[PDB]
């Protein structure tokens, strides 16, 4: 089937240059064209660049030309975005999205979209994420105190997802993130990933 | 057999060559473009529309023999090659030269300034319809219709736009403007002129020198004049015969060509009818070259260059005509003919295109070099870290991070531990570069 | 003789940012009984009867003939011709709605509205140069803070005396 | 008195061309200054070309020297830009303007009421 | 580029009718030669990438339920859902796709349902924590509709409640009290008490 992921994603500070890799699988990559499309919350969902399927015709948006380059390798499979001089306003998700063919005739506008990837503007530094356990009927974990807050969450290493309630990360007033992880239930350990600090904790959640 | 020629080339002598072999010859107007619409058995032409034709597949490939090959000229044989495949057969190498009035002038001018103030002593005039009679004078000072580069032709490159096309068309339109050339003369007039005498000089092939001497008017041919101490570089045309792809009788036209045509008898009728100029088969260049004029003829190619065989020439051709003609009537400027034949050459761009480039010109020349910078853009466009391992009795994970001493490494990541909850032993591998807490 | 009819009734005038200026009997002017404005400065009109004279000619709009005259301030008298405060010589100015106006308006003439400092007297300025309104360059294009200098004149045949089209000419010795 | 009515434009694929045209009525074409403007929707008002009485005769912004151009006609008096190679980036509203100063400088910035230009992008077999 | 603005901003509305969300084109983005609108609607749920689910704006995409239809002309346009299911919560966009490529503000669709009964739970701050220097205590409501609620503190909190889940169409509330060491050693008893239309819970 039609699979793309996107990669290369993660913190870098204002004014650097990051590049961002998309790898489609389970169709011809050098015949169809590709777009790079950004969301943000204050954003909404925004295209980015586009690059033909012959890397003939590219095409940039408004508050990004000039400063994203995007690129394709076909024998590869790869669609690249490299963005030069980011600023504060470029923190979004960059998904990599696929154009059918011939949307003038047939019409058929972008079907397939990656899981994307969060790519973040800050001048602090990353930091690994402190997990604490809650004692109990719900239980969770809690993570202090990490940046940025693409944070994944799971329980058991996903083996339960029934009751499972994640918070979304909330801001705090020390310019850190923090979000709580619980479950319902009548031993469980919570997995914290953190990507940006390649930091994965198993957390054993006793009373 | 049927045989399309020139109207200027000795098709009675070819009448009389087929008879000795039935063969017929016509001579069509507009025969280099009736050709590709209609489609004769063999059609005789200069070899820059055989590679045209070959592109388009109306000639059929012929097979040659090693010996036949080494009967004629190899310059011939290369030039009448369209991708390493031979597409014709040479007959004769035509180019322009100066023919001059003996009792008019003793000496042939050396330069072209000199002949205005000539002319103002008679009060020079040839074919401006045709560019092929133009093109020496326009390329004498730099211009060329594709760039010849390690042998092979940069279609992406036009040099019909450099100054020294602009220096010579602006010298022929001074010219016509001086009422030395009249603008709307072509060949026949020009012909007619010269054999009464009325003009002392004029640019012409070889094939014209039969009807002048009809005219017993004495003639002298020499090389074309020298344009700001550059010589003109007339095209080298390569009068040749190419065989119909749907000929039904391929095999036969060929060994007419081979076994009958291109042989000493053969060219030696021709050549009676109309001088065909100099010849591809040896023997008869040879014996041919004692004649001075063969022997200017072979100067005027050796100083000029052949013409491209590449399937975009024929659209050139009708640029470069478009734009003589509007230098030559007055209706527009040098450089907005020149900014005109560069967007015709064009290949890639469509006709909505094209027509909006020819307009943006005509209504702003200021600006004509970004016009074309941009046409020209448009058209390539269409063209197709140290590690931390935690092992508690609560959690158990690792984390990266940057550090560039392993002293501020331990010393954060104890912090961290600290902040984790986990107190317990330290161990550090430097080899790994890991820093190993456990309780 | 002075060549007065090449100055007074030629038929082309330049517009006073470009305002011609020509190299040289005054009594038959006094009196004409066609001259609208003729005010002389330093000398007695009567008593003109002189090692250089220079004859200055523009086109201007009504309300601003009064520009014409030292001391004064405004834009003929700023950025497109400014007299010295110790003029010696003097100014001739009349209608010219049948000659300089066109039914449709006549938006030949022009005038320059900015300038980057005020012009010495005696004095033409020629460039068409953009203007720069704030700091950010023009590089010789439009846009915001970035104007065209010249201005037209919409000589209508309708308008009124305030805004027609003025013949000025200016004697100087 | 002044009126300026744009037409032409409409929509064109990308890399086609279109002759976008200013009448006008109150005054002769031949004046100070008429200019081309587009205006894309959620931006600033922006300066596309000028023609000129004096000095050069036409000017450019920078993003679109030598893909258009600007000419006027006397005759019917109009004003003609000229857009090649359009691209996406071109779609917009272009406005014909003159700027005329009524009595008391004031300029009153005279424009059109507007033409839509959309530049398409679409693949086609 | 075409700005495309969607209204309502966010709309909420039961399950089992009909709901219609609008958007509206700065021009007109009728193509000329196929006479086809060239515009697309977008369900993108919560977590999850865009999901196609109508094109040329009449047209239903593969797989999509026959409850999603979408019409409108001109300059504006309509997305209309005959009977809105609890996994229909999303945020729908509509994208135009003929000259450039944008995309709407969003509009976002909220399930409605009858008031759920919070289940509330307490969590106190785990000793690792407490050795780290700082304690945090946790206000934790399951299962409650709708979303207001209100929270108090009985001895600088923060607030952050999930997003309405697809299947049962509730939420998730979570209130933090972050105090130092030693403002937590200071005090000695910790509750909350959470007000709402559908409690206070403690420890020493
Ligand atoms: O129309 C220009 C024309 O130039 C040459 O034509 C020559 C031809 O080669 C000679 O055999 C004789 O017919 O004189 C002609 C003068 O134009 C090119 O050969 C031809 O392709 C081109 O169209």
């Amino acid at each position: 089937d039609v699979q793309l992921v996107e990669s290369g994603g993660g913190l870098v500070q204002p004014g650097k240059s990051l590049r961002l890799s998309c790898a489609a699988s389970g169709f011809t990559f050098s015949n169809f064209g590709m777009h790079w499309v950004r969301q943000a919350p204050e954003m909404g969902l925004e295209w980015v660049a586009y690059i033909s399927s012959g890397s003939t015709t590219k095409y940039y948006g408004d508050t990004v030309k000039g400063r994203f380059t995007i690129s394709r390798d076909n024998p590869k499979n790869t669609l690249y975005l490299q963005m030069n001089s980011l600023r504060s306003e470029d923190t979004a998700m960059y998904y990599c999205a696929r154009r059918p063919l011939y949307d003038g005739d047939y019409g058929y506008p972008m079907d397939y979209w990656g899981q994307g990837t969060s790519v973040t503007v800050s001048s602090a530094s990353t930091k690994g994420p402190s997990v604490f356990p809650l004692a109990p009927a719900a239980l969770g974990c809690l993570v202090k105190d990490y940046f940025p807050e693409p944070v994944t969450v799971s329980w058991n290493s996903g083996a339960l997802t029934s009751g499972v309630h994640t918070f979304p990360a909330v801001l705090q007033s020390s310019g850190l993130y923090s979000l709580s992880s619980v479950v319902t239930v009548p031993t469980y350990i919570c997995n914290v990933n953190h990507k940006p600090s390649n930091t994965k904790v198993d957390k054993k959640v006793e009373p | 057999l049927v045989i399309w020629i020139n109207g200027d080339k000795g098709y009675n002598g070819l009448a009389e060559v087929g008879k000795k072999f039935k063969v017929t010859v016509e001579h069509p107007d507009k025969l280099e473009e009736k050709f590709p619409q209609v489609a004769p058995d063999i059609i005789f032409w200069a070899h820059d529309r055989f590679g045209g034709y070959a592109q388009s597949g109306l000639l059929a490939e012929i097979t040659p023999d090693k010996a036949f090959q080494d009967k004629l000229y190899p310059f011939t044989w290369d030039a009448v090659r369209y991708n390493g495949k031979l597409i014709a057969y040479p007959i004769a190498v035509e180019a322009l030269s100066l023919i001059y009035n003996k009792d008019l002038l003793p000496n042939p001018p050396k330069t072209w300034e000199e002949i205005p103030a000539l002319d103002k002593e008679l009060k020079l005039m040839f074919n401006l319809q045709e560019p092929y009679f133009t093109w020496p004078l326009i390329a004498a000072d730099g211009g060329y219709a594709f760039k010849y580069e390690n042998g092979k032709y940069d279609i992406k490159d036009v040099g019909v736009d450099n100054a020294g096309a602009k220096a010579g068309l602006t010298f022929l339109v001074d010219l016509i403007k001086n009422k030395h050339m009249n603008a709307d003369t072509d060949y026949s007039i020009a012909e007619a002129a010269f054999n009464k005498g009325e003009t002392a000089m004029t640019i012409n092939g070889p094939w014209a020198w039969s009807n002048i001497d009809t005219s017993k008017v004495n003639y002298g041919v020499t090389v074309l004049p020298t344009f700001k101490g550059q010589p003109s570089k007339p095209f080298v045309g390569v009068l040749s015969a190419g065989i119909n792809a749907a000929s039904p009788n391929k095999e036969l036209a060929k060994e007419f060509l081979e076994n009958y045509l291109l042989t000493d008898e053969g060219l030696e009728a021709v050549n009676k009818d109309k001088p065909l100029g100099a010849v591809a088969l040896k023997s008869y260049e040879e014996e041919l070259a004692k004649d001075p004029r063969i022997a200017a003829t072979m100067e005027n190619a050796q100083k000029g260059e052949i013409m491209p065989n590449i399937p975009q020439m024929s659209a050139f051709w009708y640029a470069v005509r478009t734009a003589v003609i509007n230098a030559a009537s007055g209706r527009q400027t040098v450089d907005q003919a020149l900014a005109f034949a560069q967007i015709l050459i064009m290949p890639n761009l469509t006709e909505e295109q094209r027509n909006g480039f020819i307009q943006s010109l005509k209504d702003d020349p200021s600006v004509s070099k970004e016009i074309l910078a941009e046409a020209k853009k448009l058209n390539e466009h269409q063209a197709p870290t140290y590690k931390l391992v935690i092992n508690g009795k609560t959690l158990k994970g690792e984390t990266t991070t940057k550090a560039v001493d392993a002293e501020t490494a331990e010393k954060a990541f104890k912090q961290y531990a600290n902040d984790n909850g986990v107190d317990g032993v330290w161990t550090y591998d430097d080899a790994t570069k890991t820093f190993t807490v456990t309780e | 003789l002075c060549p007065f009819g090449e100055v007074f009734n030629a038929t082309r005038f330049a517009s006073v940012y470009a305002w011609n200026r020509k190299r040289i009997d005054y009594s038959v002017l006094y009196n004409s009984a066609s001259f609208s404005t003729f005010k002389c400065y330093g000398v007695s009109p009567t008593k003109l009867n002189f090692t250089n004279v220079y004859a200055d000619s523009f086109v201007i709009r009504g309300d601003e003939v009064r520009q014409i005259a030292p001391g004064q301030t405004g834009k003929i008298a700023d950025y497109n011709y400014k007299l010295p405060d110790d003029f010696t010589g003097c100014v001739i100015a009349w209608n010219s709605n049948n000659l300089d106006s066109k039914v449709g308006g006549n938006y030949n003439y022009l005038y320059r509205l900015f300038r980057k400092s005020n012009l010495k007297p005696f004095e033409r300025d020629i460039s068409t140069e953009i203007y720069q309104a704030g700091s950010t360059p023009c590089n010789g294009v439009e846009g915001f803070n970035c104007y065209f200098p010249l201005q037209s004149y919409g000589f209508q045949p309708t308008n009124g005396v305030g805004y027609q089209p003025y013949r000025v000419v200016v004697l100087s010795f | 008195q002044v009126q300026l009515v744009e037409s032409g434009g409409g929509l064109v694929q990308a890399g086609g061309s279109l002759r976008l045209s200013c009448a006008a009525s109150g005054f002769p074409v031949y004046r100070d200054r008429m200019a081309w403007y587009r205006q894309a929707p959620g931006k600033e008002r922006e300066w596309v070309a000028a023609i000129y009485s004096a000095g050069q005769q036409t000017r450019y912004a920078d993003s679109v020297k030598g893909r258009f151009t600007i000419s006027r006609d006397n005759a019917k008096n109009t004003v003609y830009l000229q857009m090649n190679s359009l691209k996406p980036e071109d779609t917009a509203v272009y406005y014909c303007n003159v700027k005329d100063v009524g009595h008391h400088y004031e300029y009153y910035d005279y424009w059109g009421q507007g033409t839509q230009v959309t530049v398409s992008s679409l693949e086609h077999h | 580029n075409i700005m495309l603005t969607q209204s309502p901003s966010s709309l909420a509305v039961s399950a089992g009718e009909r709901v219609t969300m609008s958007c509206k084109s700065t021009q007109s983005i009728l193509y000329n030669s196929n006479q086809k609108t060239y515009l697309a609607w977008y369900q993108q749920k919560p977590g999850q990438s865009p999901k196609l689910l109508i094109y040329w704006a009449s047209t239903r995409a593969s797989g999509v339920p026959d409850r999603f239809t979408g019409s409108g002309s001109g300059t504006d346009f309509t997305l209309t859902i005959n009977s809105v299911q609890p996994e229909d919560l999303a945020v729908y966009y509509c994208h135009q796709y003929l000259s450039a490529w944008t995309f709407g503000g969003g509009t976002k669709l909220e399930i409605k349902r009858t008031v759920a009964a919070p289940s509330v739970f307490i969590f106190p701050p785990s000793d690792e924590q407490l050795k780290s220097g700082t304690a945090s205590v946790v206000c934790l409501l399951n299962n409650f509709y709708p979303r207001e609620a209100k929270v108090q503190w009985k001895v600088n909190s923060q607030e952050s409640v999930t997003e309405q889940d697809s299947k049962d169409s509730t939420y998730s509330l979570s209130s933090t009290l972050t105090l130092s060491k030693a403002d937590y050693e200071k005090h000695k008893v910790y509750a909350c008490e959470v007000t709402h239309q559908g409690v206070t819970k403690s420890f020493n």
